[PDB]
């Protein structure tokens, strides 16, 4: 009775757009095989060792198969989320150092960003240059628009 | 700016979903179980009608 | 009773609506006819109380799937219904207990109705 969680409706907001749509199919799968364990018993039907056996002419027979399928066994399925583990485990590492370190990266430039934007000169006391810097835009192209005032007939 | 902090808030979040594919084992294990328990007792039945009904 | 007899009332209506072959009105009342029709019927031997039946009587006369497909009506109702006999189980136990529309429980029903409408 085992099941890890995921918000299926928002779980579907966390995959790079590789395949999110086998993403979604794993996710169908998944809720398929809900189903078909809420389906099936955990357990094995019963056995009627005495019951059969009055029921039964094969008595003692009946009693004898329900001590051999107490010895008789089914084999037991085999496990591998450990590679799963170790799968989502590197992900968590490699996606977490990714973002806190891009992501806060960013974060410091646009707050450079926000405080420069603040600190908008006034126009009159913003040189032609003090834009020129501030919009590099502006830039006088003064080679590849040498000639005085060095910018297109526009 | 918000969205670096959105995309970091999500792809954090995004660990739920390794969970929900451990759901997936372990169901799938848990079923593989529970269906050789039924498996067995399907044939027990089948070996006691053999000699009851005959 | 409550959860639908202005379901049925709207199904007759819709059939009156389906006495034509272009209102908005009309096509609201042709998309409840849909999911009226697309849920309605059902499949040969499937027993239960009038529990989902009271609940997708109100889900209906909710209409909060109206905008889902019909086609996929059946589908997604095959969904909400594993989802109440999932969790809501205890609250199916509840609103059998309510023998009366419990605001509460139609509280929960119309958030459960919300959380399995995120399921579609």
């Amino acid at each position: 009775l085992a099941l890890k969680t995921i918000d299926w409706v928002a779980f579907g907001e966390i995959i790079p757009r590789n395949q999110k749509a086998v993403a979604n199919s794993l996710k169908s799968w998944n809720e398929t095989l809900t189903s078909r364990l809420a389906t099936l018993p955990e357990k094995p039907p019963a056995i009627d060792w005495a019951y059969y056996k009055a029921n039964v002419a094969k008595a003692g027979l009946v009693d004898d198969f329900e001590k051999k399928f107490n010895a008789l066994k089914v084999p037991i399925p085999e496990d591998k989320y450990t590679a799963q583990v170790d799968a989502e485990e590197k992900e968590d590492v490699k996606s977490c150092a990714e973002f806190l370190t891009q992501s806060k990266t960013r974060i410091q430039e646009y707050e450079k960003e926000l405080e420069k934007m603040r600190n908008i000169i006034p126009f009159d006391q913003m040189t032609i240059e003090d834009l020129n810097e501030v919009f590099p835009e502006t830039k006088l192209d003064k080679k590849k628009y040498p000639y005085w005032p060095h910018r297109p007939i526009e | 700016i918000d969205m670096e902090k959105s995309q970091q808030a999500l792809v954090q979040k995004r660990h739920y979903l390794f969970d929900v594919q451990r759901n997936n084992i372990a169901m799938a294990l848990e079923v593989t179980y529970r269906e050789r328990l039924h498996r067995v007792y399907r044939e027990v039945k089948n070996r006691l009608d053999y000699h009851i009904s005959v | 009773k409550q959860v639908a007899g202005t379901m049925k009332l709207e199904l007759a209506q819709y059939r009156e609506v389906a006495a034509f072959a272009l209102d908005a009105a009309t096509q609201q009342l042709l998309s409840r006819g849909v999911r009226l029709t697309e849920l309605l019927k059902q499949g040969q031997y499937s027993p239960m109380a009038i529990e989902e039946q009271v609940a997708v009587i109100y889900a209906g006369v909710r209409g909060y799937l109206d905008k889902l497909e019909p086609s996929k009506i059946t589908k997604f109702e095959n969904a909400f219904l594993s989802h109440v006999i999932s969790q809501h189980q205890a609250l199916l136990g509840k609103i059998r207990t309510d023998g009366k529309i419990s605001e509460e429980s139609d509280a929960k029903l119309k958030e459960i109705v919300t959380n399995f409408l995120a399921g579609f």
